[PDB]
């Protein structure tokens, strides 16, 4: 697809999901 | 998924069930990557030893679900076969190398707010992203604890299971076992010292390990859930096939 990757009831959204800063946090580690 | 919680609705909506047609059973997980191609483990398919060689006549792939309890017709699709696509070096015999497998659907599906693909890696993603102590996720629903016996108490989610687990370093990853680690696998999972615990179980393999660039605010398949000794073992890591390193077969087989 194009539009791979961005969720419907997330990204589209602006809504981060429960366990998602977590993933972030540990890349800025 | 061993030590994981309850996905949130819609949470990954490219996950997908490989099932066994009749009697009907979950065999393993798997992705959607365009509305034709679902992504899962060759071995899934294909183990010679358990004389293990499912056609597209005996399998159905499930779409649309995160809770395993009804059939949730409305928002779910379930669909037959077309082909199969399994790698040519694929390695049964040894580590399971280049264990990956490629399913064409037999018509085009319609996505939905809970059907929806996700991406495959690109160079530049690959390199900003692979990371030893990046963290990664992991879905599905197979069993939530290794075992003995029967063990057949409790261990079978109701609702999809995630887990989020770090990228361990290669070397770490060759001296956790005595089996040859090639480069078309990563590892991941915590290590003894890190108190935390998670790893895929029996019935994950085949399902996507995904990573969130903050780039483009995208997921990306960057493994799939390829094996590992027991499930959530101290010392012990979880192995996945390399999606990028395989990147050039899958583009062969999709053209």
């Amino acid at each position: 697809e194009a539009d791979c990757g961005l969720r419907p009831l997330f990204e589209k959204k602006q809504v981060q999901d429960q366990t998602e800063k977590e993933l972030f946090e540990s890349y800025i580690e | 998924i061993v030590e994981g919680q309850d996905a949130e609705v819609g949470l990954s909506p490219w996950q997908v069930m490989l099932f066994r047609k009749s009697p009907q059973e979950l065999l393993c997980g798997a992705s959607l990557i365009s509305d034709r191609w679902v992504l899962t483990a060759a071995h899934c398919l294909l183990y010679p030893p358990w004389d293990k060689n499912f056609t597209v006549d005996d399998l159905l792939v499930r779409i649309g679900k995160h809770s395993r309890t009804r059939y949730e017709r409305k928002v779910e699709k379930i669909s037959m076969l077309d082909k199969i696509y399994i790698h040519p070096r694929y390695n049964w015999k040894e580590n399971l190398d280049r264990d990956i497998a490629l399913l064409k659907l037999k018509r085009p599906i319609e996505l939905s707010d809970y059907i929806h693909p996700v991406c495959l890696p690109d160079k530049q993603t690959a390199a900003k992203l692979l990371h030893a102590g990046f963290k990664g996720r992991v879905t599905g629903w197979g069993n939530r604890r290794e075992t003995w016996t029967t063990s057949v108490a409790e261990v079978q989610p109701s609702v999809l299971q995630v887990v989020n687990l770090p990228l361990v370093e290669r070397p770490v990853c060759k001296a956790s076992t005595r089996i040859r680690i090639t480069d078309n696998m990563f590892c991941a999972g915590y290590k003894p010292g890190e108190g935390k615990r998670g790893d895929a179980c029996e019935g994950d393999s085949g399902g996507p390990f995904v990573m969130k660039s903050p780039y483009n605010n995208r997921w990306y398949q960057m493994g799939i859930v390829s094996w590992g000794e027991g499930c959530d073992r101290d010392g012990k890591y979880g192995f996945y096939t390399h999606v990028f390193r395989l990147k050039k077969w899958i583009q062969k087989v999709i053209d």
